[PDB]
RNA sequence: CCCGCAGAAGAAGCACCGGCUAACUCCGUGCCAGCAGCCGCGGUAAUACGGAGGGUGCAAGCGUUAAUCGGAAUUACUGGGCGUAAAGCGCACGCAGGCGGUUUGUUAAGUCAGAUGUGAAAUCCCCGGGCUCAACCUGGGAACUGCAUCUGAUACUGGCAA
RNA sequence: UAGCUAGUAGGUGGGGUAACGGCUCACCUAGGCGACGAUCCCUAGCUGGUCUGAGAGGAUGACCAGCCACACUGGAACUGA
């Protein structure tokens, strides 16, 4: 492109568009459980993985994974909300934080705990 | 004597009647460490096969690169189809300052300190090829001089 | 009012009066008209314990600047040391 | 000694004012082509001696009106 | 139509190099042969002639050393569209001084070395190498 | 902010001696030094470029005893000084007072010397030093101090000083255990295996 | 800050180990539970899930998420393209704008050189100095690529004249 | 978002201010700005600087410092250098 062509029209960066528009810029997010439910992965994969609709306290209200094995949530449940999205489940793109708020640690996990929570056993 | 190092190794696979015959290719670098650097690229069934051809090739088909005290002489741009390299001389203790594909040609053919970098295709096959011919154009300044019919201070000083 | 004081910049415990003039209005690490020598009060005894550029404090005054008691203080001991 | 600008009429329309425009070159900030800009400046005119497209010379002066801040000092050169 | 004359004789240098040509020949002007002077002068060519009074056609002899150009690579850098301009302490260095620049300065066309050891700056004419 | 684990293990890793034991003792009598540690220490790694270039910066850090953070502060100085950036690292390295207190034997080993250093044993210039990183500078004197002098450690330890190689740019007097500082050593007076120009690659990667 | 007493005595965790990327086996599980930054794992010996042993990396911290730059030559001025991969308007004329053959003179606008003023202090950088070292504080300098004025140079671009 | 502007643009004279000035008046002239983006909308305190980057640049303006604006929202004057 011509010189004078530039300082006829700069140049002009495409602005990124960001993946977790409902936290605004922020690390974590509280919200209410509205509904706990199952749902199946994409072809390749195939289970029954555990999500939870989050109403967030700036309004938003988004499908959020529940990682780990066993959860106790319910309707009401406040539960923190953080970033990262999950594969072969489409819509979902927000992890619940184990250990925060309502939402408890893994039972006898004993590696990675503090991704889950999980105290550190006392032995 | 000459130290010698393999940069990649492929995989490939060619579709016949009775269906998908595997075979290798094996792409190395030869060098003197003083200045002299030949690269091979060898096929066979299996891969220390693939790689001892590659060595054969690398020994011949090799080239003289006037080094300068570990260093290039001048910065060289270099051009094989979508691989563009660039290359600097560097200050000591700089080390080694590249990509692996063009990090292995270096370190075998001997520049101590250099500034490189690869743009566009990263392809090793063709980034090999273009950073040895951007060093093979890379002239001297006794050979300058004696190209334009003068002395070395008469261009240098 | 021009004057000519000691804006403190240092460290906690360890305190670096920097002689400046400047309006007396304007607050004491902030606006300075001119800088005029250092002083520490903690000296290796080996090091400049105060610098002053006599002759621009002399001008300045000569202008009208007032001088703080300290500064006053350390001018007179300069020259008392000369 | 007197700072100094040169220009030429582009209107005259004003009652004892004129409008100049000063071009000039500026080395462009980021590409570097060399672009011409150019400054209108509404000037003080007694006489209205200045006709539209002349060559003037400006000098600049105390507030005259809401946007005069330039006198002319001499014309250069006029109806070309 | 012809805008870059400068350009014109730095590409017929070029061209006729790859070309394996003896001696080209164009259009002669005053700065065309104050160019041709500096790269004889720093002896990227053989010579150079002037033949003519009303239409001037300058005549440059080229010059190869092992059947190779003597001149690597000739690109002009203040073209027309974008001049470029340079201090003395800012006159580029071509292939870490084994090539040459032109400098076009107050006192005349000359090498960039000339122009730093003479104080001056100017307009980069082109890049020789 | 020390490591305080088993020091063979570190040896038999890096695959040479790291002289983390007085070396009274021929470490092949004490460890198999040729086998990495681990359940699967003897089967080989077939070990990438990054690996090596991690292995050598390993290496030197294990062999000065300084962790990661303090090292990355060293590389950044070492190349903002002029010269050889690989060079001033390894001068860098050598002029910590644990190291020219292990060098003019003091300490059986670094660890010993910093252990020295710390219980306020040593001193610069007559000035008691309880900083391990402490920069000595040339034409310094280092002495013990008299009221540990009287340790059996040192007096032990300076047998095995004399039984290394006694460093050039050190003049040690050991009747009065004191010593000064000559120079700053080059890179030639130091071991010639230590590959540094890939410390210098892998803080530039 | 220094001196004395006691006694190894009061003090090590976190992530990872399929490739990218340094570090591997056993047991449990059986496309379930589950993992994941991407590629991808898991349907009967799983180095990818969970536990153990071993190991690797950091360390009084370690990981996760969010945000910016980088890698991204992926807005390319330095530094990209347009026959088929995204990209030449259906074609022509033409105003504003961009550029312009060759010689002589003149101009000093652009350009270059020099000087002056100014570009606050702190911050970055260099040589040093003081807190037992460092962070930190601090002396002098460089820099602040700029702007304006004055005196010069006249090759190139521009103006004017031929 | 392609047009905007009647104290708007200029002038004479009177008034007002510490001061020049459509600052304000009375009258006269009918102009002024704009594709080198006026007007309109959205967003935002600016700078020395900070992060990043080989560099040019990209982002950013917390702490320190210089400047501006506001003091429940809207408006107004008084005292006073
Ligand atoms: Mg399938
Ligand atoms: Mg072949
Ligand atoms: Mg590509
Ligand atoms: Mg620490
Ligand atoms: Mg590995
Ligand atoms: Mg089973
Ligand atoms: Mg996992
Ligand atoms: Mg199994
Ligand atoms: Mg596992
Ligand atoms: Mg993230
Ligand atoms: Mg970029
Ligand atoms: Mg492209
Ligand atoms: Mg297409
Ligand atoms: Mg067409
Ligand atoms: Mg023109
Ligand atoms: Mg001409
Ligand atoms: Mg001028
Ligand atoms: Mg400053
Ligand atoms: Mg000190
Ligand atoms: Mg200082
Ligand atoms: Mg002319
Ligand atoms: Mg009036
Ligand atoms: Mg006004
Ligand atoms: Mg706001
Ligand atoms: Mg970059
Ligand atoms: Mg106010
Ligand atoms: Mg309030
Ligand atoms: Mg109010
Ligand atoms: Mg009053």
């Amino acid at each position: 492109a011509t010189v004078n062509q530039l300082v006829r029209k700069p140049r002009a960066r495409k602005v990124a568009k960001s993946n977790v528009p409902a936290l605004e810029a922020c690390p974590q997010k509280r919200g209410v459980c509205t509904r706990v439910y199952t749902t199946t992965p994409k072809k390749p994969n195939s289970a029954l993985r555990k999500v939870c609709r989050v109403r967030l306290t700036n309004g938003f209200e988004v499908t959020s994974y529940i990682g780990g094995e066993g959860h106790n949530l319910q309707e009401h449940s406040v539960i923190l909300i953080r970033g990262g999205r999950v594969k072969d489940l489409p819509g979902v793109r927000y992890h619940t934080v184990r250990g925060a708020l309502d939402c408890s640690g893994v039972k006898d996990r004993k590696q990675a705990r503090s991704k889950y929570g999980v105290k550190r056993p006392k032995a | 004597e000459l130290q010698e190092k393999l940069i990649a190794v492929n995989r490939v696979s060619k579709t016949v009647k009775g269906g998908r015959i595997f075979s290798f290719t094996a792409l190395t670098v030869v060098g003197d460490g003083n200045g002299r650097v030949g690269f091979g690229y060898g096929k066979a069934r299996e891969v220390p096969a693939a790689i001892q051809k590659a060595m054969e090739k690398a020994r011949r088909n090799m080239i003289n690169v006037a080094l300068n005290n570990g260093t290039l002489q001048h910065p060289v741009k270099g051009v094989h189809t979508g691989s563009r390299v660039f290359m600097q001389p560097a200050s000591e203790g700089t080390g080694i300052i590249a990509g692996g594909a063009m990090r292995a040609v270096l370190e075998v053919a001997g520049v101590h300190n250099v500034l490189a970098k690869a743009y566009g295709s990263t392809n090793p096959i063709n980034v090999v090829r273009a950073t040895i011919d951007g060093l093979e154009n890379m002239n001297s300044p006794e050979m300058v001089a004696a190209k334009r019919g003068k002395s070395v201070e008469e261009i240098l000083g | 009012m021009v004057t000519i004081r000691l804006a403190r910049h240092g460290a906690k415990k360890r305190p670096f009066y920097q002689v400046v003039v400047a309006d007396s209005r304007n607050a004491r690490n902030g606006r300075f008209i001119e800088r005029v020598g250092f002083f520490n009060p903690i000296a290796s005894e080996k090091e400049e314990g105060t610098r002053l550029d006599l002759d621009r404090i002399a001008h300045w005054v000569g202008q009208g600047a007032t001088i703080s008691d300290r500064v006053a203080a350390l001018i007179k001991e300069v020259n008392k040391a000369a | 000694k007197i700072r100094t600008l040169q220009g030429r009429v582009v209107s005259d329309k004003m009652e004892k004012s004129i409008v100049v425009a000063i071009e000039r070159f500026v080395k462009h900030p980021i590409y570097g082509k060399f672009i011409k800009r150019t400054t209108k400046l509404h000037v003080h005119d007694e006489n209205n001696e200045c006709g539209i497209g002349d060559v003037v010379e400006i000098r600049e002066c105390r507030p005259l009106s809401k946007t005069k801040s330039w006198t002319l000092v001499r014309v250069v050169e006029k109806a070309v | 139509s012809m805008q870059d004359p400068i350009a014109d004789m730095l590409t017929r240098i070029r061209n006729g190099q790859a070309a394996n040509k003896a001696a080209v020949t164009m259009p002669s002007s005053k700065l065309k042969v104050a160019i041709a002077n500096v790269l004889k002068e720093e002896g990227f060519i053989e010579d150079f002639k002037v033949e003519g009074d009303t239409k001037p056609e300058l005549e440059l002899t080229l010059k190869y050393f092992q059947g190779k150009a003597v001149v690597e690579s000739i690109q002009r850098v203040s073209r027309p569209g974008l001049r470029i301009y340079k201090r003395k302490d800012e006159l580029p260095k071509v292939m870490a001084g084994l090539g040459i620049a032109v400098v076009s300065t107050s006192k005349g066309v000359m090498t960039d070395r000339a122009a730093r050891q003479a104080g001056l700056g100017g307009e980069i004419i082109c890049y020789v190498a | 902010a020390r490591y305080l684990g088993p020091k063979l293990k570190l040896s038999r890793r890096e695959g040479t001696d790291l002289f983390l034991k007085s070396d009274v003792r021929a470490i092949d009598t004490k460890c198999k030094i040729e086998q990495a540690p681990g359940q699967h220490g003897a089967r080989k790694p077939r070990l990438s470029d990054y690996g090596v270039q991690l292995r050598e910066k390993q290496k030197v850090r294990r062999i000065y005893g300084v962790l990661e953070r303090q090292f990355r502060n060293y590389y950044k100085e070492a190349a903002r000084l002029k010269g050889n950036t690989g060079e001033n690292l390894l001068a860098l390295l050598e002029g910590r007072l644990d190291n020219v207190v292990y060098r003019m034997g003091f300490g059986a080993t670094r660890a010993e010397a910093r252990q020295l250093v710390s219980h306020k044993a040593i001193m610069v210039n007559g000035r008691v030093v309880n900083i391990a990183s402490y920069q000595v500078s040339p034409n310094d004197v280092v002495s013990i101090r008299e009221k540990a002098k009287k340790q059996s450690r040192v007096k032990a330890a300076l047998e095995l000083a004399e039984q290394r190689e006694k460093p050039t740019w050190l003049e040690v007097d050991a009747g009065k255990m004191e010593g000064t500082f000559k120079r700053k050593p080059e890179r030639s007076d130091l071991s010639a295996d230590i590959n540094e120009h890939l410390i210098v690659e892998l803080y530039s990667k």
